[PDB]
């Protein structure tokens, strides 16, 4: 079980 | 103070810190301008003072204590995409292992901090060794924090539960690993391999 993180926007 | 994990989670904390950021620079996640190279772990290594940056490594690393080191952190993955129009490219993962059988806790002091010199070492060296391997490189890219568990993780909006999405298709090469009685911590990155058809 592994996670994921996402990302910025602007 | 009778901590445990801290002191791994200290050198592992700031180890991630150090080596991430070094990341975005090797990479190329935002301006140049904002980053400052420093001797840390008695080698040379850059940082990043970015406050957005500096915003999502903190909430990283406050749960990556309280929601990682709380449920066994093992694992890291980063996925690293070219926002412009190059889906993912660039895949830097690294694994972290935090207490490794020291139910004793009599030793003054339970913390590898030469043999982490090396890791350390290799692994910012490993970063910029290898964009300097590669054929030039500077994209806008996105970014995709993984966090390897144990137990049943549970998440809510904050991460993804999976992983196993292994991108699409890159090549991973090994650079460096260390396992103390403390601490494990290896070094292993990954980019979109070329020739498509």
């Amino acid at each position: 079980s592994w996670y994921s993180y996402p990302p910025p926007q602007r | 103070g009778s901590i445990t994990l801290r002191g791994s989670a200290e050198i592992v904390a700031e180890f991630f810190s150090f080596g991430i950021n070094s990341i975005l620079y090797q990479r190329g996640i935002y301006p140049s301008e904002t980053f400052t190279r420093v001797q840390k772990y008695g080698l040379t290594l850059l940082v990043t003072t970015d406050l957005e940056l500096i915003k999502y490594l903190n909430n990283v690393v406050e749960q990556l204590k309280d929601w990682l080191y709380k449920c066994s952190v093992q694992k890291l993955v980063v996925v690293i995409s070219n926002i412009e129009s190059g889906e993912v490219l660039e895949r830097w993962q690294f694994d972290i292992e935090c207490d490794k059988t020291a139910k004793d806790d009599s030793a003054p002091r339970e913390k590898s901090q030469k043999a982490i010199q090396d890791e350390i070492r290799s692994v910012i060296r490993q970063i910029t060794a290898t964009v300097t391997f590669l054929p030039l490189l500077e994209v806008s890219c996105s970014f995709d924090l993984l966090i390897y568990t144990d137990k049943d993780l549970v998440v809510p909006e904050k991460w993804e539960e999976s992983g196993p999405q292994f991108i699409t298709n890159s090549e991973e090469v090994r650079l460096r690993s260390f396992t103390t009685t403390i601490h494990k911590v290896n070094s292993m990155v990954a980019y979109k391999i070329p020739v498509n058809d």
